[PDB]
């Protein structure tokens, strides 16, 4: 059905129509890609100038200096403070914290540690929300994102869920939301925003709807 | 010695018993007639509710003696789940539950896959093909929920 | 042994085969599950466009109250509000079983030791909804031996809703449209309610949602309240 849409005509639809075609026709299969092609994807983009927003370049660290412009956290600040919160909120023998931690096959994916991190180092309260239990999410998904989103000037997304999802990408190769990854957004002067995943090489400019309705927004208040 | 014992749908059953016997012993004799558990009985007389460890007699409870049987149906059970952002989740559940099919509740309440999560109580993690019963998790209990990825 | 019955084939039977599964091997053990699995049950569910059907009443936090979440699942509609539920509750005790008003109100307070039955909830609905009910076992309705379905069906006529009150000892393991599965514990009520496609949707406020299924899925033990 999708495979007969042209980039041209994608590049024609509103924000909500090409979120429609994420949410119904951008998750891969098992062994096989999506239903939509690199091209297609690219008629998602908007401007296709080159901002003065920059990939800063574990995903959940790279989200926060990508949505902060800045390495505002190094990596062992992350994981020092990542340890200060297993032991003292999960009442174990910090010993236990410690084979949870180190446990490289087995690294955390928590949007809870995100906020936590972002109050006490930045003094950033944040707020969250999976995209579809927004308030009349169903009349409008972009609608819902822009008035759940404000006045921030970033936000950032983790893909809590069983799907990868292709995604436009604004140079040769598709870089998808994995299972359990963390990207961000970062707004521009014009009210435009730039998709930043430390996995792929350049910022792109898309409607705040491409973001697939399951994943989790993380805002600052 | 006869006793009689009357629902409010009007069903009227007659035991034998001995004014000694214990009411914990008259509610197990209604189990083995009618199969009622204990906990599901509520026994009244004069307009009193009965208590387990006491007699018939203590109660002037005689021979021809009428008691009303009120059940009790209350059954369930619920824990609570603790995120790192604060929210907490409440979920019906029972003591034979493996801790697989609580985090498929967890999943019908807050759509995070079974494999993204790990759940901790008493400082330890939980294994999935043990039950809540095996690790002494008690109504009200708190479980912490953490989120990690293979 | 039904560890090798598959989902599939479950979906081909009939509702008494179905029923007959459940009566024989959806019981839960002391400590694991039934024989049933999660998969084989979900082949009893029908219809999942459940739109027209609610859940009304969700079970609170700490609160023995499923035989008002029953009847309000059953209608539709806040038809019991709490206050209501415990003052008529109380008026029974202490009008019909004797009991002073200084007890009624240590039975009222007394969350943990609060719980109704039957009787109690056919009174309710009559004295405040004018709603005669009837109730009997589902294993005591006559020729329930040749179907199940088919006595169940005949005792209910032409109601939109019935009660089920399981009684006794055992844990069932029930059909979820979800997820996760929500069994039948012991001691409780359930609801289920009768749509346009006279299709039955099955009402746990400790499940998750409606979930559509035959009526010969109800455990044969369990007892049946029916409005006339």
């Amino acid at each position: 059905n999708p495979q007969w849409l042209t980039e041209e005509q994608i590049k024609k639809m509103s924000p909500d129509e090409q979120g429609n075609l994420i949410d119904t026709y951008a998750a891969r299969k098992i062994n096989a890609a999506s239903d939509l092609t690199h091209a297609q994807l690219r008629g998602m983009i908007g401007s296709t100038a080159a901002s003065h927003i920059a990939i800063v370049n574990h995903a959940g660290r790279y989200a926060i200096n990508n949505a902060l412009q800045q390495e505002a956290l190094s990596q062992n600040e992350f994981l020092s403070l990542t340890g200060q919160i297993f032991s003292n909120q999960l009442g174990m023998s910090l010993a236990d914290v410690k084979n949870l931690i180190q446990n490289q096959d087995d690294f955390g994916i928590d949007t809870g540690v995100l906020a936590q991190i972002l109050k006490q180092k930045f003094n950033q309260p944040v707020k969250e929300s999976k995209i579809c239990d927004l308030p009349d999410c169903a009349l409008s998904k972009q609608q819902a994102v822009e008035n759940y989103i404000g006045k921030a000037k970033w936000v950032i997304v983790a893909n809590i869920g069983t799907e990868v999802f292709d995604m436009p990408s604004s140079t040769h190769a598709v870089y998808p939301l994995t299972r359990g990854h963390f990207v961000a957004l970062r707004r521009d002067a014009d009210n435009r925003w730039w998709y930043l995943d430390s996995r792929g090489k350049n910022p792109v400019n898309i409607a705040l709807a491409i973001i697939p309705r399951t994943c989790t927004l993380i805002v600052p208040l | 010695m006869q006793i009689f014992v009357k629902t409010l749908t009007g069903k009227t059953i007659t035991l034998e018993v001995e004014p000694s016997d214990t009411i914990e012993n008259v509610k197990a004799k209604i189990q083995d007639k009618e199969g009622i558990p204990p906990d599901q009985q509520r026994l009244i007389f004069a307009g009193k509710q009965l208590e387990d460890g006491r007699t018939l007699s203590d109660y002037n409870i005689q021979k021809e003696s009428t008691l009303h049987l009120v059940l009790r149906l209350r059954g369930g059970m619920q824990i609570f789940v603790k995120t790192l952002t604060g929210k907490t989740i409440t979920l019906e559940v029972e003591p034979s539950d493996t801790i697989e099919n609580v985090k498929a509740k967890i999943q019908d309440k807050e759509g995070i896959p079974p494999d993204q999560q790990r759940l901790i109580f008493a400082g330890k993690q939980l294994e999935d093909g043990r039950t809540l019963s095996d690790y002494n998790i008690q109504k009200e209990s708190t479980l912490h929920l953490v989120l990690r990825l293979r």
